[PDB]
RNA sequence: GGAUUUUUGGAGCAGGGAGAUGGAAUAGGAGCUUGCUCCGUCCACUCCACGCAUCGACCUGGUAUUGCAGUACCUCCAGGAACGGUGC
């Protein structure tokens, strides 16, 4: 399952009121990230049901790494990642690095992604060569610095997990 | 960093998921809560997650507060003369703090209209009798910890401590 | 233009708001009774078509229960006053 | 805390700024009513200002 | 002629406008239009049997006016 | 001048024939005087109708409003832009 | 011409709107049609009739003048119009 | 400006306006004129204008 | 001074609502700009159950407050 | 492709019939002003002929005669004959 | 450019009756303080006519639904009625 911003939930009590049960989630999941938006709808298909849309995807893992069977209203709540995406969502040391154990099959943007996190890059430099290594340059040390402490044991694609280190001269 | 009206007044305000006004506090390290009057009474509900707020207090009289988010922070004291203040409040948020003793939440049965509490994530969950003595101290909760109030609890609230 | 001019002086001198007129003609007050049931007696600067006025010297009474209601008054000393709250001007008050 | 010494010296020598000021307030040409009043307001808050403070210069020795 | 043209040469007065909803709003005048809003700054407002209120600036409809209480320090003569 | 377009896009308040209060985003007015107001809030004053209740203010959550100007008494100004 | 409100309830016109008249009736429904003077035809019209008696009415039309106010969707918070 | 109003233009002058407004409420009658209103405080130790133990004491207190 | 868009609503039978609380249900069957109605078999409907038949009106249009659909229109 | 009877047209025909319409009152539930209808113009002000108020509540008809009642009180004019 | 949907307003005013019921710390008058008596302003309880009926929000207990969505509002039964407005 891929990770999103709203999180699935099901279990709950559906004998309390909807205002209640909405001022009750954004209580519950305030802690977490920030709630933009939450769908709690009580019609019989979606009754017992509600949807916590968050404006970072680190928070929801957060949110599911921490409520795994939470007792809510006399029941433990089931949270999932949610199977789509919202519509909210939907709308809206040295300075290189060199890499190793990096999936032949990365993306640029994908590499941009990972990298670009902590801030602007230079240029990125995939092996056509020896596969699976890299060169990432960052524009600032300082950013560098962040990047390379973090990444280590950066885990895509879980199967392998990549190896960051500052290059050398 | 110490906070001001500057962070007041750049911040992220709006209508919440639950539709209310809303100014965001997310992220600041704010170790001590003073100069809030500035918001000139247009809010319901302020956030404050992750801040270094030690203690609850500096809060000055707003009147259409409704909510308060304290998840996330330092609070190992926690002030008392905060329902002269806050005269309309309705869900307090203390979650992930580090209230200990049973007396830590004496100062919560001030507030009057208060009827939701979440003090999860704290030390003063851990100790026996403790649901029971906050229906018992603070009656007029009436969802604590999302868990809705029975008459059981509040018939062996009034039972201890005689 | 200039012929709406004449037409409204003749029209003021001869149709209803005559006495609006009349009252800044011999300066003389004129009892005005209003939508929340003020009178007002004062004389009239000037007015238009709508019974728009401009009032020196008001006096404005009006009746408030706390019993029975009294008639407590004020001395608005001059005024403007919007026309469609206006009932109805008497050109010749008693007292 | 050198209230002998130290505090009686500021609280004197604040005091003989204050008289300066509104000296050199009324060394001044003054050319209409609205500044006149204005400065003699002025004036008036830096008297209650030094009111206070050869106030609490004077309790300030019975330790 | 039209009374509101004479309601519009009024601009830094301080007057006090009686509203419809039996509102009393003293304040000094910004801009009164051809409709008759006007649009005050230094409010004092009072509601109803309510408390004097204090607004920043307020900006009336003009229907909803039913008198003005203009100020004495006035010459209406040269401002007919 | 048009004077109502530089009180535009502030959280304002306005008065409402009725009694009411409506606290919102002030985007849009014409000619007579309706508003658009986003994330409108309306306030009505409740009458306590004892000798000891408080009276008390209750806020609706709108949104979206067009509110028609034959309604609207005076509107003032709350907030800088959101 | 038009002002910009009326532009905004036209564009609100095929969405759910809520209308509230002057009697204080509250009556939320699809917009089929609005007019410069803005009246309004609703249908699926759910109708709280002041003290609470919410029915469902179909095919209503407001008279304009006797409109308090008009939520309109918070959708339309984007228009250009609004700007 | 928060200290006096426009027409005591800081000293100049004293607005006794709404005092004669006042006043017209308290005689109960509008044979008086400012000018006439001015006269009577220009009184010092003379004839009252009213008798002293009325309502008068009210407005000589404002 | 445009015209109502109620050419949906003639020869239907309508349930007007008009001021002071006043219910009268009928076939419309005419309308001007000012949206002042014609009804034909026009039943006054008062607080009280019991119904009277009062025929053929002309209601003036600024006392109308709604006009709900009886008829799919 | 349809033909209305706009409501000048039936007033006229109350004119033309000389009937006694029943004219009920704007905000004002309780009275009903009933006369023949002898004239009347464009703001929907009437004439009446032997006109009477009908207050609902006293159920009482006080005669009035030829009444000029204006036309922005009327709700409803309706034909008891 | 004051004649039905917006800006010259159809708005204003008052909360049923009774009882040797209770209170105005500092704020009623008169019998020219204090004590007492009388009369045109509230809240709490009791009685007649819990002012009445309606629906929405809401609290206790039991009970049903485990369902992937962009929302006036959402299971049912019984008790209590603190709140809102509608007509008399």
């Amino acid at each position: 399952i891929r990770p999103n911003h709203t999180i699935y939930i099901n279990n709950m009590n559906d004998k309390i009121k909807k205002e209640e049960l909405k001022r009750s989630l954004y209580a519950l999941f305030s802690q977490f990230g920030h709630v933009v938006d939450i769908v709690a709808l009580k019609t019989m298909k979606m009754r017992g049901q509600a949807f916590v849309i968050f404006k970072e995807l680190g928070s929801s893992t957060n949110a599911l790494r921490q409520l795994q069977g939470f007792p809510f209203y006399g029941k433990p709540m089931r949270i999932q990642y949610a199977k789509t995406d919202s519509d909210i969502i939907s709308k809206m040391p040295n300075y290189i690095l060199f890499l190793n154990n990096l999936p032949e099959e990365t993306n640029e943007m994908m590499l941009s992604m990972l990298f670009n996190q902590f801030p602007g890059f230079k240029e990125v430099r995939l092996v056509p060569g020896r596969h699976d290594i890299a060169f990432v340059e960052f524009e600032n040390d300082g950013q560098a610095g962040a990047a390379r402490d973090a990444l280590q044991g950066f885990k895509i694609t879980p199967s392998h997990a990549m190896k960051i280190t500052y290059a050398k001269k | 960093v110490k906070l001001t009206a500057e962070l007041i007044e750049q911040a992220a305000q709006y209508t919440n998921a639950v539709r209310d006004r809303e100014l965001d506090l997310r992220g600041y390290k704010i170790p001590v809560i003073e100069n809030l009057g500035a918001t000139l009474d247009q809010f319901d509900a302020i956030d404050f997650s992750d801040n270094e707020i030690r203690k609850l207090d500096g809060f000055p009289l707003l009147r259409r507060l409704k909510t308060l988010l304290v998840n996330n922070n330092r609070i190992c004291r926690i002030g008392e003369g905060l329902d002269q203040a806050l005269p309309c409040l309705t869900e307090l948020i203390l979650t992930n703090n580090s209230l200990v003793e049973l007396g830590d939440l004496d100062p919560l049965a001030s507030l009057k209209s208060l009827t939701y509490l979440s003090i999860l994530r704290n030390p003063v969950t851990n100790k026996k009798h403790y649901r029971l003595y906050v229906i018992y101290k603070v009656p007029q909760v009436r969802v604590l910890d999302f868990q809705k109030v029975k008459l059981k609890e509040r018939q062996e609230a009034e039972k201890m401590f005689k | 233009p200039e012929e709406l001019q004449k037409r409204e002086e003749e029209e003021f001198n001869t149709g209803p708001l005559s006495v609006l007129t009349q009252s800044v003609k011999n300066n003389t007050q004129v009892l005005i009774n209003c939508r929340n049931n003020k009178k007002l007696l004062g004389r009239v600067k000037a007015f238009d078509r709508h019974c728009n006025m401009v009032l020196e010297n008001v006096k404005e009474m009006w009746t408030e229960v706390p019993s029975k209601p009294v008639n407590k008054d004020r001395y608005i000393s001059k005024m403007f006053l919007r026309g469609d709250s206006v009932i109805v001007v008497l050109r010749n008050p008693l007292i | 805390m050198e209230t002998i010494l130290e505090q009686q010296r500021r609280y004197h020598e604040e005091k003989e700024r204050l008289m300066d000021v509104m000296a050199k307030e009324m060394l001044t040409k003054k050319s209409t009513l609205r500044d006149q009043i204005n400065s003699d307001h002025r004036t008036r808050a830096m008297q209650d200002r030094y009111m206070e403070v050869s106030g609490n210069l004077r309790d300030l020795y019975d330790d | 002629m039209k009374l509101v043209r004479f309601l519009m040469k009024l601009s830094h007065e301080t007057v006090t406008i009686e509203l419809k909803n039996g509102t009393q709003v003293h304040g000094t005048i910004t801009g009164v239009d051809v409709s008759m809003n006007t649009h005050l700054k230094a409010v004092k407002m009072t509601l109803k049997n309510r408390e004097p209120v204090q607004l920043e600036t307020l900006s009336i409809r003009g229907n909803n006016i039913r008198y003005f209480i203009l100020p004495d320090s006035l010459p209406l003569d040269t401002l007919l | 001048s048009s004077k109502m377009l530089q009180h535009i896009d502030y959280r304002m308040r306005c008065i409402l024939q009725d009694g009411r209060i409506f606290i919102g985003t002030f985007k849009a007015f014409d000619k007579h005087m309706n508003l658009i107001l986003c994330d409108c809030d309306e306030f009505r004053k409740i009458k306590p109708k004892n000798s000891k209740q408080a009276e008390r203010e209750e806020k609706r959550v709108l949104g979206l409003v067009l509110l028609r100007g034959e309604n609207l008494v005076s509107m003032t100004v709350e907030g800088p832009p959101p | 011409s038009i002002g910009v409100p009326i532009k905004v309830l036209h564009e609100a016109e095929g969405h759910i709107v809520t209308c509230e008249t002057n009697t204080g009736e509250v009556y939320r429904g699809k917009l089929i049609e609005a007019e410069d003077n803005m009246n309004c035809q609703m249908s699926n019209i759910t109708v709280t009739y002041r003290d609470g008696r919410v029915a469902q009415l179909e095919q209503v039309y407001i008279r304009g003048s006797k409109i308090r106010f008009l939520i309109l969707p918070d959708m339309l918070k984007n228009a250009p119009m609004l700007k | 400006l928060v200290e006096f109003t426009d027409e005591e233009g800081y000293g100049r002058y004293l607005d006794l306006h709404d005092c004669y407004l006042k006043y017209i409420n308290l005689k109960a009658s509008e044979k008086l004129d400012y000018i006439t209103y001015l006269s009577i405080f220009d009184q010092l130790f003379d004839i009252p204008k009213e008798r002293k133990n009325a309502e008068y004491k009210r407005y000589l207190e404002m | 001074a445009h015209p109502p868009e109620l050419k949906k609503f003639m020869d239907k039978k309508l349930s007007l609502k008009l001021n002071g609380g006043r219910h009268v249900q009928g076939i419309l069957r005419g309308f001007d700009p000012f949206m002042n109605l014609v009804i034909d078999e026009c039943v006054e409907m008062a607080t009280s159950g019991q119904q009277n038949n009062i025929g053929m009106v002309v209601i003036r249009g600024n006392s109308i407050i709604m006009l709900e659909a009886l008829e799919r229109v | 492709q349809k033909v209305m009877v706009q409501p000048i047209n039936l007033i006229f025909r109350y004119l033309q019939n000389r009937s006694r319409i029943q004219v009920w009152l704007y905000e004002q539930v309780n009275m009903r002003i009933e006369g023949c209808i002898i004239g009347f113009d464009e703001y929907m002000n009437l004439v009446l002929d032997d006109a009477e108020e009908i207050h609902s509540k006293t159920k009482s008809r006080k005669q009035l005669g030829r009444i000029m009642l204006k036309g922005d009180n009327i709700t409803l004019l309706q034909s008891v004959s």
